């Protein structure tokens, strides 16, 4: 056991013992961009892949080559903490080695010069956090990852009622990575078709007619031949025993002098032997079958020279004469058997009009591009150019894979080309499961879809930025013939930045952070959504697919989907979901060696997994290797059934592999409903962070991975001893192990505090261990917000009763206590930007005030001397944040404005208005402010005092740093040279003067360097002068309406909340804090909420227990062997934990944090038995019926039944009441029509709908109808006609036109149509 | 309408392209041919030529549908399309007979002219009904209604300035083309290919998605929409208050309620005028607070949720005083709605004027509407915490303290209430005083001792006359309770 | 399926027991949600006749 | 990629369709994909190359291509970043004939060449150049620098 745990220990609960390993959590994030932002030193994936691929690049027949080798990266220009305070983008530079090649004229590879490297910087590209996030505008935004259709060879199914006519359907779909899409089909006409992107069907004969098959070249390939054979003036055949099955006997079938098939009957396997054994190769055969039968191929008239029949041509007997006399020996047929070898391709090659490849490329370009016209060698390059290119067409790796994977092959690589081989396969392929045999492919199994993580989609946004600049390289290395330097000017740093923020700026997938927990930053970044650039639309969707399939198992989870339109569309992974080697998902299952258990653990992916036996998680075993149960429950075939023991090839491992962190957080799933526990992990996101945080006392085990992985706390590098804590930060001395050139180690954290996120919100990090304490590698210095010792706190600790009160909890409602809000328990911040824009002008640039002008009788005083808002103040109403002053006006030059120039005793000219202010309603306080001026024009006293205040904290911290580092140093070699004990002792204290003066310039030279990044960052954009933002925070209170959740699914509003004197009292005289209904408990369904309420009961009843050992002041000995044996037992569990060695110091401090609520971990899968709750009720001097005749706080008596209490959890979320409650009553108008506006942000409008319109006139009113859409709505003269009317009491109605349906009228007449009021 | 623009041809795209046609019918051509120039497959076509020789010569572009028209007309018609029918007898005949009497039952209303089908002036909207959409709130980037009007501009000037300059019909028949490209993109955007993909607009914003964006014109017309005294509220529960009442906030009431507020403090003598009021408005008082106690009593509050489907959505309430800001309210009227109280949004209605307040506490309020309009059956029935609490005292329970002690009356409720005694029991009997309207006129019958159990027993009394009581108190009230 | 489960939400239970209960939770939420659409269209159409 | 061909009001959109005309003229494939009309300023897609370039030469003169530079569009970071960038190379020593770079007023993110340097007045009277001309304004020792 490590240190920091040794203060707040939990009960480590569970079936299942505690030696597994748990992953990085944030590492498919991190260990993705690693390698996608690597120096790899082969064809590997994110650069180099990119690089060496695209870049071996020429000019057009002017043969000057460009070839590459490796690039070069460089410094960062500002850092993580200030610049996300800033407002600018993440980036880094791009220095490129780049080594020219030109070639003679009639010479083969060779180089003349290359001038020299040149070198180019290759514009800006971002980079992650060692939290895990991009941050762009001062703001924090992550791309999610995807999953889609992916490439390789696919079947489908599509049945019945696609057609609704009794008729079931054959697709393909030919998945690239790039380049176009193929869509081979079929008809019911029994025939191959394609359609390109999506097009028009057309045959695919044409394709292969196309690539290097024409009438004869078509026919020869496909499979086998029907060989007829005319000798001694008869017709004969070679008949094989394969052939003739599912079939009737038509004619008299005899050879080798015996009868053996007569007329009318069908074949069975007795028939088939016969045809074996007695040797039949050569068979007469009679005219009549020739009749209706098909030529394979062409034939000629060797005597007359004529068409003895095209391919693929029904036969006539007048022909049959001149055909078998002209001289043929061998005659060759189609088979075309319905139940066997289908008729397919045979009527294709029969429809289709042409023969030869011409037409058929002819064609397809005319409707690849319709309108314009053809030429002879655009058709010749753009099918060579289409498919066969190493260039505009690659297949890459993961597709070839399982392109190779579906068709049964040996090689599973090949051709970077599509060569003339594979489409063969693939046709045939597609017919195989067209005729009859085999099953149908589903997309729905895991093994068919591909990971891409947001490195795997920069990678797809790199490779553009590359070739839209190849073109212009390409275009200026053929006309440039000249020498003068190439890598340097003829490379732009603008269309690799801008190709790059296209899809980071504006897209789906880089969006706002929904930062408002230490759960909701980790699990946005540990997601799945479906929509997006290269999948779904709203077209597709709707049943299927959004379904859990059997092969998710561990990998994803089905409890974390949030609701909307997209409900089980956006998905989340599991927590030991992990990414495979070709690139997709995967489970760990120990190796069961025969009969034995393994600790070593092998992933397989979804396709390998299938076949092994993968057992369930919940099982028992041996001491030596064997298994317990002799019929255990496992699966493998996607279904569960019964096994023997030694044919298990793999157990599961773990309990929580298939849930999620999230939903892994939630206590007794196991007891509570699949339908409850959904909405539980969607809305556990979005929970407000407290300003003091409670923890839960009925934990799970997962608390102590997730915050640490989290990057939100302070989390401890390396190990030593705690120098000086402050508020501010915190100083660690290193001891152990010493820094690499010199100076010690020595961490450092700087702590943030009172800060903002992107939902309105307070982000608060706070110290934990004390004053000057030793610290290992991996241990919690700091707490953040809504988090405390190592745990995730989000909400609190709430005493929650399960009854009726008089229906104060009418329809899951909530009471509340006073004693709640008077421990000021749930206190938050929601934080609100306020920001202004003045400058911008071509004549004078939009003064910073100085005075502000002129309107009331008290505003002078309560703002500051300089303009701005002093630091701190109440704002409260209407008043101004930052500046006014605008230099519009231009009246003249008279008399007047030498006479106007000192009533206003300040500009040139009698000019000032405004820029912003503060809103109406909203009030609240100011904490720091913070100013950006653009580099060019000069900033105000306050711009200054803050970064003056920064000047001296960045000497003052160096300065600091040199304190310790120097003394360490030399006080160090001081000491041994007294411990030891003329021009060479001079020639010593000169060298070493030397160093000290040389040391001299290291601080100097890096205070220089870091002194001209303050100043020179305050430059955002072009054509923004002024940036101030005044920050002005809104502490709301427990209010009625406020957001109030149980963890297992509990939504709730609070009605009215009851003061203290009428909330009840237990037998010990202690209220109760919240109270819940317990009618909805039943309908949907939860006992998870009962035994939580129970066992944390049973937790702080323990808890109540082992403060009064400390409120007695006895403690010693006793104290340790209570808690000792509290985790010694309860109810037969492994992990078990007693207090062993524990010689004071640490139970001294475990005791100091563990009171009032000694928490236990109970787990997910393994949610606990009544027994362990029991026990534990056993342990704390608690009732078994968890229900206990309480004397009530109001009236004094006892219930006649009694009343079970527990303690629920309860957690505070988002959407308060000042979200929602909307109220205006008269003001504004929207810009289209004279109606309010949409919402959020001008009027408070409201929308009615048609719904409440068809309910409004069956109300029977025809007022209450006009009211709101003709008297006070469309018209604004028709309220103001009427505020004339209403105030004094005279009332009567005159409309007249209701103005929104002249734009009925107006857009028809501007439509071309005729609309005018006439008679 | 500010604009003309005479373009040098025409386009049009309601009487071009639409499911059934107009220039179709009144020429007698597809609108694929309509479509592609100015039924059988495409290479059906191209073959079939290619098949019938020449022929061809070629058509002509959008004056092949401008100067038909110029030999055109509607009254006339019925003179001639059944000469043709009349060659090949008969039946016809009498069909124009028929359309003769037809246009004869007129004149009052016509059909009019095919030449209005086609438009040598393209009209444009007004300037107020399309404004900028503002980015920062100063800068004004291009809007979502002018960018395709701008080409309107655009393909007028570039015709009559290369017909003065001279241009081959290579350079002059492809902006007829991409006179329709945008001219047929400016009234309708359906069926085609057209304009920018995806930058500031999404779609393309036509005429056509203005009165059809996704289904009709509703929204800004027919709805009217957002209203002027409006307001959106939460929820909480409400068992002080009454059935007929309405628990309103503090701070919302003051908001909406403005008019009439001022329109006191004004004329009586409380404010010196509207204007030294605004001053007291501004700053919140005490004795505002006062005054607006009256007009609550005399003004009620019509409330919904974000759903409203039934007859049972816009019940309207008698306002109530309350200084709490979630709204409480009736908890049997949550049933006539469907709410169970987890996040459902509340909306709010004015009851202004004289003439429409007489609407409200006369029509549809809960002072008013009890019984269902659908069904025979009550709606006002209880769910979860009413239902039980009265079963939960009206059972023929186990023993309980004292086994059969009698009672008379008024003194029966209380003994239960009072001590040892519970308020369950089973088995008490009492001189129950009913009344039964026998053989029509008002309360007759007499009194009775009847066996009940004592919850049943003690709400008996609270009994105005009427009912079975006791008789119906037996057994259970289980669907009984709305019954 | 040939077999069921065989035990209580009330007792302790097991892991593959969940995953045929989410199969069909995603349908009834589906189910919940898709059907307030087709109801606000069959609200609009029969008073769209009426 | 987006270049900003700047054309004249009134046969601004003439400029649009100009450039769909001599398209056809000197033709073979690609380049322009999507010709936008969005009006002094008409936005066209277009990778950067020689082509389409000389044929805006052989059909002036009006306004050319915006940006950064005229030849090769269109980038984004003018002078300001520039006149951080002088901070590390730096002088008040102003005469007649040297380049006096400007970062202050309405003439900033433009340089200029000093005209008329006054000692007496404490003012550099720095052309800068605006229209592809020249416009002559004192600026400060301070509200410009030296290049």
């Amino acid at each position: 056991y490590s240190y920091t745990e040794k203060k707040r220990i939990r009960k480590d609960f569970g079936k299942r013992p505690q030696v597994l390993d748990v992953p990085y959590l944030l590492s498919i994030q991190l260990d993705s961009f690693q390698k996608f932002i690597e120096q790899d030193p082969e064809g590997q994936y994110g650069l180099e892949a990119a690089f060496r691929s695209v870049f071996p690049i020429q000019s057009y027949s002017g043969n000057s080559e460009l070839q590459y080798v490796s690039y070069r990266l460089g410094e960062p220009v500002f850092d993580v903490q200030e610049c996300q305070i800033r407002g600018v983008t993440y980036s880094a530079p791009l220095r490129v080695k780049l080594r020219l090649v030109i070639y003679e004229r009639e010479a083969p590879e060779g180089t003349v010069k290359d001038i020299k490297e040149q070198e180019v910087y290759m514009g800006e590209i971002p980079l992650m956090t060692d939290n895990g996030t991009f941050v762009i505008n001062g703001t924090e935004r992550v791309i999610v990852s995807q999953l889609h259709r992916s490439p390789g060879v696919f079947f489908d199914s599509d049945k019945g009622k696609t057609h609704s006519s009794g008729k079931v359907l054959y697709n393909a779909r030919i998945i690239p990575y790039r380049g176009s899409w193929l869509d081979f089909e079929f008809d019911p006409k029994d025939n191959l078709f394609v359609r390109i992107d999506r097009r028009r069907k057309l045959p695919a004969t044409i394709i292969l007619r196309a690539l290097n098959y024409t009438t004869e070249q078509i026919l020869d390939l496909f499979f086998e031949k029907v060989i007829f054979e005319i000798r001694d003036n008869k017709l004969q055949m070679e008949l094989v025993p394969e052939r003739l099955r599912g079939e009737t006997a038509s004619f008299d079938i005899e050879a080798n002098g015996k009868v053996y098939v007569e007329k009318g009957r069908r074949i069975t396997a007795r028939h088939i032997r016969q045809l074996e054994k007695d040797d039949v190769k050569l068979i007469e055969v009679p005219v009549e079958y020739i009749a209706g039968k098909v030529v394979a191929k062409d034939y000629i008239d060797e005597s007359t020279g004529e068409l003895i029949c095209a391919a693929n041509m029904e036969l006539s007997l007048d022909l049959l004469a001149k055909l078998s006399q002209s001289g043929h020996k061998r005659i060759e047929t189609l088979f075309t058997n319905d139940l066997d070898h289908g008729p397919y391709i045979s009527e294709t090659l029969r429809v289709d009009p042409t023969n030869d490849r011409l037409s058929a490329l002819v064609e397809i370009y005319r409707m690849m591009r319709p309108g314009e016209p053809p030429t002879r060698e655009a058709a010749e390059s753009l099918f060579e150019n289409l498919f066969f290119s190493e260039d505009r067409y690659d297949l890459s790796a993961v597709g070839r894979m399982k392109f190779n994977r579906s068709l049964l092959r040996e090689e599973i690589e090949g051709s970077g080309i599509l060569s003339k081989d594979d489409i063969i396969d693939v046709m045939k392929k597609l017919i195989d499961i067209r005729n009859g045999k085999g099953e149908v492919d589903d997309i729905d199994h895991l093994g068919n879809r591909r990971i891409r993580s947001v490195g795997e989609m920069a990678e797809n946004q790199f490779r553009v930025g590359l070739v839209r600049v190849e073109r212009a390289v390409k275009e200026r290395l053929s006309l440039g013939d000249l020498d003068t330097l190439m890598p340097q000017d003829m490379i732009n740093a603008k269309p690799i930045s801008a190709a790059v923020k296209e899809f980071f700026g504006s897209s789906q997938l880089s969006q706002f952070m929904d930062q408002n927990n230490p759960l909701s930053e980790i699990t946005h970044k540990r997601r799945i959504s479906a929509l997006g650039p290269g999948g779904l639309t709203r077209e597709r969707a709707g049943f299927e697919v959004r379904d859990v399939h059997p092969t998710h198992y561990g990998r994803v989870c089905p409890i974390e989907t949030p609701e909307g339109p997209n409900i089980g569309l956006i998905n989340s992974l599991s927590v030991y979901a992990q990414t495979n080697e070709y690139g997709f998902l995967e489970t760990p299952y120990r190796k069961v060696t025969d009969g034995v258990v393994t600790d070593e653990i092998h992933y397989l992916s979804a396709i390998e997994e299938g076949n092994y036996v993968i057992a369930q998680a919940n099982s028992n075993l041996d001491e030596e290797g064997h298994f317990v149960e002799d019929l255990v429950t496992c699966r493998s075939k996607g279904e569960s059934s019964l096994f023997s023991r030694d044919q298990v090839d793999y157990m599961d491992v773990s309990t929580q592999q298939v849930v999620s962190v999230g939903a892994s957080l939630i206590p007794f799933l196991e007891h509570d409903d699949a339908n409850r526990a959904l909405m539980g992990a969607n809305m556990q996101r979005q929970a407000v962070p407290t300003l003091r945080a409670d923890k839960p006392l009925v934990g799970t085990g997962m608390e102590r991975a997730v915050a640490v992985d989290s990057g939100v706390t302070a989390v401890a590098k390396r190990g030593g001893v705690v120098q000086y804590v402050d508020a501010s930060r915190i100083v660690i001395k290193v001891n152990e192990d010493e820094m690499y050139p010199g100076e010690a180690g020595i961490d450092i954290y700087n702590l943030t505090k009172y800060t903002r996120s992107n939902q309105n919100t307070c982000i608060n990090q706070m110290p934990c261990v004390s004053l000057g304490e030793p610290v290992e590698r991996g241990d919690v210095l700091a707490d953040g917000p809504s988090t405390d010792l190592g745990e995730l706190a989000l909400g609190q600790n709430m005493r929650v009763a399960f009854m009726p009160w008089n229906g104060y909890n009418f329809e899951d409602s909530i009471l509340v206590s006073e004693r709640v809000v008077q421990e000021d328990r749930f206190t938050t911040i929601h934080i609100q930007e306020l920001a202004c824009v003045s400058r911008d002008t071509k004549l004078g640039p939009e003064e910073i005030t100085a005075d502000i002008p002129n309107v009331g009788e008290a505003a002078l005083s309560k703002l500051d001397e300089s303009g701005i808002v002093y630091i701190g103040a109440e704002v409260t109403g209407g008043d101004i944040l930052v500046g006014k002053v605008t230099p519009k006006g231009e009246t003249q030059l008279t008399p007047e404005e030498k006479l106007l120039r000192a009533i206003f005793g300040e500009k040139a000219s009698d000019v000032k208005d405004s820029s912003l202010r503060v809103p109406n309603g909203v009030s609240g306080t100011v904490i720091d402010v913070q100013v950006f001026t653009r580099d060019g024009v000069e900033k105000d006293k306050r711009a200054l005092e803050i970064e003056e205040m920064q000047l001296k904290q960045a000497k003052k911290d160096l300065s600091e740093e040199l304190q310790i580092l120097e003394a360490g140093l030399f006080s160090r070699i001081r000491a041994v040279l007294v411990a030891g004990g003329d021009e060479e002792k001079q020639n010593q204290l000169e060298q070493l003067a030397e160093q000290y003066d040389e040391l001299k310039h290291e601080f100097e030279k890096k205070l220089e360097a870091k002194r001209r990044k303050i100043t020179q960052g305050d430059d955002l954009a072009p054509g923004v002068l002024k940036i101030v933002k005044v920050y002005l925070a809104v502490k709301r209170r427990i209010q009625p309406g406020d957001k109030m959740a149980g963890r297992h699914g509990n939504k709730g509003v609070i009605s009215k909340i009851n003061p203290i004197e009428d909330m009840p009292y237990d037998e010990n005289g202690t209220p109760v804090d919240i109270v819940l209904n317990p009618l909805g408990v039943p309908s949907r369904m939860n006992i998870g909420q009962i035994l939580e309420t129970h066992l944390g009961m049973a937790a702080k009843g323990i808890g109540d227990k082992i403060n009064a050992m400390l409120k007695q002041q006895q403690e010693v000995a006793k104290l340790r062997e209570f808690i000792q044996r509290a985790y010694d037992l309860g109810a037969d569990v492994r992990q078990k934990v007693d207090l062993s060695t524990f010689s004071d110091e640490e139970v001294m401090r475990l005791a100091e944090n563990l009171r009032k609520g000694m928490p236990i971990a109970t787990p997910v899968f393994d949610g606990a038995k009544e027994a362990e709750i029991k026990e534990l009720l056993k342990l704390g001097d608690l009732p078994t019926s968890g229900q206990i005749r309480l004397y009530d706080g109001r009236t004094g008596e006892q219930f006649e039944r009694p009343v079970t209490v527990g303690y629920m959890y309860m957690l505070k979320l988002n959407h308060l009441v000042d979200d929602k409650m909307h109220a205006r009553s008269t003001g504004s108008y929207s810009l289209v029509t004279q109606q309010p506006l949409g919402g959020k942000a001008q009027f408070g409008g409201q929308r009615f709908g048609e719904m409440e319109v068809w309910a409004l006139e069956a109300y029977g009113a025809a007022y209450t109808l006009q009211e709101m859409l003709t008297v006070k709505s469309d018209d604004v003269n028709g309220r103001t006609k009427m505020y004339k009317n209403i105030v004094d009491g005279n009332h009567q109605m005159e409309p007249g036109m209701p103005e929104s349906f002249n734009v009925l009228l107006k857009e028809i007449r501007s439509l071309g149509i005729n609309i005018e009021l006439e008679d | 309408m500010g604009h003309i623009e005479l373009a040098s041809p025409t386009a049009h795209i309601w009487f071009l392209k639409s499911l059934p046609s107009r220039i179709g019918l009144l020429l007698d051509m597809p609108l694929r041919d309509i479509e592609r120039v100015l039924i059988l497959t495409e290479e059906q076509y191209l073959d079939a030529l290619e098949e019938f020789g020449d022929e061809f010569d070629a058509k002509m572009g959008a004056e092949a549908i401008q100067a038909l028209l110029k030999s055109m007309d509607l009254e006339q018609e019925c003179e001639q399309l059944r000469e043709e029918l009349n060659e090949t007898n008969s039946e016809t005949k009498r069909k124009k007979l028929t359309k003769r009497i037809k246009l004869l039952e007129a004149f009052v209303q016509s059909g009019n002219k095919p030449e209005w089908m086609i438009l040598t002036v393209l009209p444009v909207l007004p300037p107020d009904l399309r404004p900028l959409v503002p980015l920062d709130g100063g800068r004004f980037a291009t809007s979502d209604l002018n960018d395709l009007y701008r080409r309107v501009i655009n393909r007028n000037n570039r015709l009559k300035r290369l017909l003065d300059l001279a241009a081959p019909d290579i350079i002059v028949r492809n902006e007829k083309r991409m006179l329709q490209e945008a001219v047929d993109a400016l009234l309708d955007n359906g069926r085609r290919g057209r304009a920018i993909t995806g930058s500031n607009k999404r779609p393309l914003k036509s005429l056509a998605d203005m009165i059809k964006g996704k289904q009709g014109r509703f929204r800004q017309n027919l709805l009217g929409k957002r209203v002027d005294y409006s307001g959106r509220s939460v929820i909480t529960v409400g068992p002080y208050l009454r059935l007929h009442q309405c628990g309103l906030p503090k701070k919302m009431a003051l908001e909406l309620f403005k008019p009439f507020i001022y329109g006191k403090l004004e004329l009586r003598g409380l404010a010196t005028t509207i204007k030294a009021a605004k001053k007291m408005v501004e700053r919140e008082e005490a004795v505002v607070w006062d005054i607006l106690d009256e007009v609550i009593r005399e003004h009620p509050v019509l409330l919904n949720r974000a759903p409203t489907l039934h007859r049972l959505g816009i019940q309207a309430f008698e306002p109530v005083l309350i200084e709490g800001k979630a709204i409480q309210l009736h908890p049997l009227v949550c049933a006539a709605y469907n709410a169970d109280f987890d996040g459902d949004q509340m909306a709010v209605h004015v009851p202004l004027t004289l003439e429409a307040q007489l609407e409200a506490r006369a029509l549809m309020m809960s002072t008013n509407n009890i019984l269902s309009p659908a069904n025979g059956e009550p709606i006002i029935v209880p769910s979860q915490d009413v239902v039980l609490g009265l079963y939960y005292m009206t059972r023929d329970c186990v023993n309980a303290k004292g086994e059969g002690m009698v009672l008379t009356g008024p003194k029966e409720a209380e003994r239960l209430y009072r001590s040892g005694l519970a308020s369950l029991h089973a088995r008490v009997k009492v001189r129950i005083t009913e009344y039964e309207k026998d053989a029509n006129g008002e309360l007759v019958a007499k009194t009775s001792l009847k066996d009940t159990t004592v919850g049943r027993a003690i709400l008996w009394m609270i009994v105005p006359k009427g009912l079975p009581y006791s008789i119906v108190n037996q057994a259970l009230g289980k669907k009984a309770i709305s019954k | 399926i040939e077999t069921p489960i065989t035990a209580n939400f009330r007792e302790g239970l097991n892991v593959l027991q969940y995953f045929i209960s989410t199969h069909g939770a995603r349908k009834g939420l589906a189910d919940t949600a898709l059907k307030t659409a087709n109801s606000g269209y069959l609200t609009r159409r029969l008073v769209d006749v009426a | 990629r987006w270049y900003v061909v700047q054309a004249f009001s009134g046969f601004e959109g003439r400029v649009a369709t100009s450039l769909r005309e001599h398209i056809k003229l000197h033709n073979m494939e690609d380049l322009f994909g999507e010709v936008m009309v969005p009006t002094g300023y008409v936005l066209v897609q277009m990778v950067m190359n020689d082509a389409s370039w000389h044929l805006v030469r052989s059909v002036p003169r009006v306004m050319g291509f915006i940006g950064g530079t005229s030849d090769r569009p269109a980038p984004i970071s003018d002078k300001e970043v520039d006149a951080i960038m002088n901070r590390l190379q730096q002088k008040t020593l102003f005469e007649p004939g040297e380049m006096v770079r400007v970062n202050d007023g309405p003439f900033a993110d433009f340089n200029g060449v000093v005209e008329e340097v006054d000692y007496e007045k404490s003012r550099l009277k720095v052309s800068v150049s605006i229209f592809g001309r020249a416009t002559p304004v004192e600026l400060d020792f301070s509200q410009v620098e030296k290049a």
